[PDB]
């Protein structure tokens, strides 16, 4: 019921192709995002979700739309051939997100990490405080190889809203045999 | 108070438009809307950046940018009128105002009203309030009480249109 | 009309009329009657300079009413008549090139045109700066402010 | 009792008239129509900025033509780029008709009307305004119920008969009998018209080239050829010299003819031509080595 | 109207009896002009009206039925 | 590739509109929109355009926003008040090109591949031309360097269909220039000329300059062709020219010398004629 926006990082890298999730990791964002972008609409009909790729580039597939089909659409052929780039994604998410059609939907952004990231600490966590400032919760998900926990990743999570924040989880998902239940048990009921 | 003719805008703010930013989630947007002593704080620094959006095309005269005497009330207002898309902290500051506006102590009282150059204000679809500071240099700003006071502009609401006189199916 | 018609009698003259005046002119519509009030004052406090006046003027010329500038204007620049006012000028002017309605620029193009009355060399500025504006209203109250 | 002033103006910007005469043009055989956006500035002028089209359909021009959907959605999406106007009115071109209001149209006028009591309705004659003219005019239902009152309810103003005056070829259609024209006035601004001068501009190249010297000799031979001709009627007409009434002499052979008109009128013609050629001839001599 | 202004007894000269430029006159004729864009603003030429009249005031108040004479040919 | 783009004058009216509506508030830099038109054998036409929701930021000069739904809707409602337009490039006023032309025109290129981007200087108003039209090539370089993205030019030219030239002629209609020229203004037409001959050789000899102090990289292509402009001179010293020319400016002269007497002639014969009608009125009178 909450009105918000849910602007769905999905990656798209080359090593989001290597399944150490039992298909794969792609399936497992798309059958993710399926949740997500469902479990958004669900909770309020007048929601909507948009997905930025965020290899090699920031495409940005599915400008903020309420409907979900154009969303599930387009996560097809969504073909794992880049580089991820987290440091630009959260930004051309929220620079999206700031072209919200309704202005009242608060904010929340969910992110697929699904690769290692090549990010300064410093630059991270000033990106973190560029979003604290304009009331944004973005959630982490990590998926396949990285460094278990990112040390640039957490930091970001702790900084985007800490002292008694909303909580925008760095859901950690348990590499290996898992679906999204991970994901939809923890951050999709509750973000 | 109220100068003669002019009416409050609180009807017409649109309370799915307004929107604030470093709003802090114990005093929220609303409070400060309210003739309560209920108000809004900015939790991650003393700039906020509360925008508003009317149903039809006002016209402003006063806004009453009220603020608590303990100092945390608004030192210094930028107005922005009719944004396409939201403001960003970073770029509200680089771009120009549409009036920069100095609070002065005498302002922020209950009784004070701020009088805005009603010329530049004729087709206000939509302002943003940018608090650069405030009084005290406290941690977080606080607005008592803020609202608009000007007139409603007459829009030709399309929506409605339908036909008034004539029968269907009829060309030139 | 009334208001207005009052201030004829007393064109020039006023001395108490202006008080009057000055009151009547505040209580009113924001209409019509306020467009006769300023034209009333302005005509009846004529080069008269009086601040009071002025700021009263003022006030109707920053509602911007439209008919209500047309004779704001107008009184804005009879009481400043011959003022050469460095802020009346600067303010005149700066509400020409800020506001639509046409009609207040045509009270404001002659409105700061009696401004610079008979300095004939004093300014020579509005009438330059005047003539180079692209607004043609304010063009006019160039030409005029050499009349 | 409000009265629209005959000094009342609606203003078109460059944009509209450009978008209008270009809309027209494009459906010319048939009628277009599309809703204009503006802004109700003050009861004496009603400015429109920009004009959508609505799009054509079946209907013709008439209430029906209106699609709420399309006009709800694309308005919807011009606020987002920056253009909150209004819809301050609607236009429709008239294949050649003129610049008036047909019954069925007079009935769309009263709709819009409804909405808001200065919804000007303009016309745009796509085949007539095909030159330096543009047949243009606004046009506002006079409320049938003012015929106790004076009709185009004007006031103290006096720009009624400026810019134009009662068009024949509408007065017979129903004008200030129930629908009044309104002064028509462009809001071209600098910054506009300095993009617009680029349409024929020439350009740093042009006047520097020389023309071509073959057709220049021929061109100068071919006018000397000419003039020469007449200057014999030059000789004829001046040595006649007749004194039978010669005031009278000179206005019974008056058909632009030997005298003057045809001569240095021509001289002009090739003494310019030179000039212009020999100096872009010496310059180039200059500049270019 | 401006034919018969006053009742014949008075007149429109921007120029002061002793050469100066009368202030109420001329701002007068000026703001009349302007009445291509104002009917309203007509009035103003009243103010352009000096009436053409010589008083044979003698003390402050006294009125003396003073008889002189012209030179009409 | 495209032998030229035709930039209608609707569309220069329309981004100075758009300019207009986002700087008024927003002050920011280029505003970027699509560009409709119709094609020819190569000459693009462009003939309308509107406006897509773009934000950018100046830091990584890559986190921007094009809007995808905008642009898709945009064109479904104006394929239906005129089918005969297809999106074929996008318009940004930043007078110099930015870092993320090549990444939007990319995007731009998936709704047409031979997309050309075209830079209206909106804010200058100078010598003139105030459109650049730009295309998206990936070439080898032929002579062994790097591959890139890189920006191709496009000759651009500004025309008018009949319609909105009859709205301009009288849009202007206040100073517009007689077609006929005249003296006066075809010798005008060459201190423009000369003008502008030099600031084009004033912008050669700037990069020169660059080139040779280094600050910019030999192109090693098209520095030469300005070499064969360099070759292309007149070398009007020649002696068989010299003469050549004197015969064409004699030949010139000899009929304004005609052109001058017929004018002097006439001139003489207007006095007499005049002299003739003020002393007869003179007489006339008594
Ligand atoms: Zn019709």
């Amino acid at each position: 019921m909450v009105l918000e926006s849910t602007m769905v990082c999905v990656d798209n890298s080359e090593y989001m192709r290597n399944g150490d999730f039992l298909p794969t990791r792609l399936q497992a964002q798309q059958d993710a995002v399926n949740i997500v972008c469902h479990s958004k609409t669900r909770s309020n009909p007048e929601n909507n979700v948009g997905l930025i790729t965020l290899a090699n580039d920031c495409e940005v597939l599915t400008t903020l739309t309420p409907d979900t089909g154009r969303i599930l659409s387009k996560l097809h052929t969504v073909q794992p051939k880049g580089k991820i780039t987290f440091c630009t994604g959260i930004r051309v998410a929220h620079l999206a997100l700031k072209h919200r059609q309704g202005k009242n939907h608060k904010m929340r952004i969910i992110a697929f990490v699904g690769s290692p990231v090549e990010d300064n600490e410093k630059d991270l966590v000033k990106l973190a405080k560029r979003l604290k400032k304009e009331k944004v919760n973005v959630d982490i998900i990590n998926f396949g190889e990285e460094e278990v926990n990112t040390e640039k990743l957490t930091a970001f999570v702790n900084t985007l809203n800490g002292k008694d924040g909303t909580g925008s989880h760095l859901v950690t998902v348990p590499p290996g045999p898992s679906l999204a239940d991970a994901l939809i048990s923890s951050p999709i009921l509750a973000g | 108070d109220i100068p003669k003719g002019y009416m409050d805008l609180m009807p017409f703010i649109n309370k799915a438009g307004c929107e604030c930013l470093n709003e802090s989630d114990e005093h929220g947007f609303d409070n400060c809307l309210r003739k309560d002593t209920t108000f809004l704080e900015s939790d991650c620094d003393e700039q906020l950046l509360i925008t508003v959006a009317f149903n039809q095309p006002v016209k402003l005269y006063s806004m009453k940018f009220q603020g608590p005497d303990n100092g945390q009330g608004p030192k210094y207002v930028k107005i922005f009128i009719n944004l396409p898309r939201s403001m960003d902290f970073e770029e509200a500051e680089r771009s120009e105002p549409t009036q920069a506006l100095e609070l002065t102590e005498d302002d922020i009282k209950e009784d004070g009203i701020v009088p805005l150059r009603y010329v530049k204000f004729q087709n206000v679809n939509s302002v943003t309030i940018f608090v650069q500071s405030n009084q005290g240099e406290e941690e977080t700003t606080r607005i008592s009480y803020f609202t608009f006071i000007g007139t409603p502009v007459q829009a030709t609401n399309m929506n409605d249109f339908k036909r008034v006189v004539g029968k269907k199916g009829e060309s030139h | 009309g009334g208001l207005y018609a009052l201030g004829l009698i007393h064109a020039n003259h006023g001395g108490d009329i202006i008080d009057y005046l000055l009151n009547q002119l505040k209580n009113a519509s924001n209409d019509i009657v306020r467009h006769g009030g300023s034209l009333g004052l302005g005509l009846a406090a004529m080069g008269t300079a009086r601040q009071d006046v002025y700021d009263l003027l003022k006030t109707n010329l920053y509602q911007d009413d439209a008919v209500t500038g047309e004779a704001a204007g107008l009184a804005l620049g009879l009481v400043m008549l011959g003022s050469k006012n460095a802020q009346a000028i600067e303010d005149m002017v700066g509400y020409a090139q800020e506001t639509q309605h046409e009609k207040i620029l045509r009270g404001l193009a002659v409105g700061i045109a009696l401004v610079m009355y008979g300095r004939m060399e004093e300014a020579d500025a509005l009438i330059e700066s005047l003539c180079r504006d692209k607004d043609p209203i304010l063009r006019r109250s160039g030409m005029y402010t050499v009349a | 009792a409000p009265a629209v002033d005959t000094a009342e103006q609606v203003y078109i910007s460059s944009l509209a008239l450009l978008k209008m005469l270009k809309h027209g043009r494009a459906g010319v055989p048939m009628e277009v129509m599309g809703l204009m956006l503006g802004e109700f500035v003050d009861d004496y002028t009603v400015r429109v900025i920009d004009v959508f089209a609505m799009p054509q359909s079946g209907t013709g021009v008439s209430v029906e033509a209106v699609d709420p959907v399309f006009q709800a959605k694309m308005l919807d999406m011009l606020k987002q780029t920056g253009r909150p106007e209004m819809v301050v009115g609607w236009y429709h071109s008239h294949p050649g008709f003129g610049c008036w209001l047909s019954g069925v149209d007079i009935n769309t006028q009263q709709s819009f009307e409804a909405l808001s009591e200065r919804a000007v309705a303009v016309v745009v004659d796509p085949i007539q305004s095909v030159k330096g003219k543009v047949v243009i005019d606004a046009f506002r239902l006079i409320n049938a119920n003012m015929m106790v009152l004076g009709h185009e309810p004007r006031q103290t103003t006096s720009n009624l008969g400026h810019l134009n005056k009662p068009s024949i070829q509408a007065l017979i259609h129903g004008l200030n009998r129930h629908y009044y024209s309104i002064t028509i006035n462009y809001r071209k601004n600098e910054l506009e018209q300095k993009m617009l001068l680029n349409l024929h501009k020439k350009s740093w190249m042009e006047g520097l080239t020389l023309q071509d010297y073959s057709e220049h000799c021929k061109h100068n031979e071919s006018v000397v050829k000419e003039m020469l001709e007449l200057a014999k009627n030059y000789n004829k007409a001046v040595e006649e010299e007749d004194k039978m009434t010669p005031e009278q002499l000179a206005i019974k052979n008056v058909g632009k003819q030997d005298p003057k008109r045809h001569l240095e009128e021509h001289v002009d013609v090739l003494m310019t031509s030179n000039i212009v050629q020999c100096l872009a001839a010496m310059l180039d001599t200059v500049v270019f080595k | 109207g401006i034919l018969d202004a006053g009742g014949h007894n008075v007149t429109i000269s921007l120029q002061s009896r002793t050469g100066h430029t009368h202030m109420p006159s001329v701002v007068g004729v000026l703001v009349f002009t302007q009445f291509w864009f104002w009917f309203p603003l007509s009035h103003f030429l009243s103010l352009a009206y000096t009436p053409t009249c010589v008083i044979g005031l003698n003390k402050d108040l006294k009125m003396p039925k003073v008889q002189y004479k012209s030179n009409c040919k | 590739a495209v032998q030229k783009v035709v930039v209608h004058p609707l569309v220069l009216l329309s981004v100075v509109d758009h300019f207009n509506r986002i700087g008024k508030v927003g002050n920011q830099k280029r505003v970027v929109g699509v560009l409709l038109g119709s094609w020819q054998k190569k000459v693009l036409d462009v003939s309308n355009s509107f406006a897509v929701p773009f934000d950018e930021d100046d830091k990584d000069d890559s986190v921007w926003f094009l809007d995808h739904d905008y642009l898709e809707n945009m064109y479904g409602m104006f394929k239906k008040v005129n089918a005969r337009e297809r999106i074929v490039g996008w318009y940004h006023t930043g007078p110099k090109l930015h870092k993320n032309d090549i990444a939007i025109n990319e995007l731009m290129k998936r709704y047409c591949p031979n997309s050309v981007l075209v830079i209206i200087d909106v804010k200058p108003k100078d010598l003139g031309l105030p459109t650049e039209a730009y295309i998206s090539v990936e070439e080898v370089h032929d002579d062994g360097t790097p591959t890139s993205k890189t920006f191709e030019h496009v000759t651009s030219e500004i025309g008018a269909e009949e319609a909105e030239e009859v709205g301009v002629e009288h849009l202007l209609r206040d100073i517009k220039d007689t077609t006929v020229g005249t003296l006066s203004q075809r010798i005008t037409n060459q201190v423009h000329g000369l003008k502008g001959l030099n600031s084009k050789l004033l912008d050669i000899r700037s990069y020169l300059e660059k080139v040779a102090t280094g600050k910019l990289p030999i192109n090693h292509q098209i520095i030469y062709q300005l070499q064969d402009v360099f070759n292309l001179l007149p070398d009007v010293s020649l002696q068989e020219f010299v003469k050549a020319f004197y015969l064409k400016t004699n030949d010139q002269m000899v009929v304004v010398y005609l052109a001058s007497l017929i004018r002097s002639v006439v001139a003489l014969h207007n006095l007499i004629n005049n002299k003739i009608a003020n002393r007869d009125a003179e007489k006339k009178e008594g």
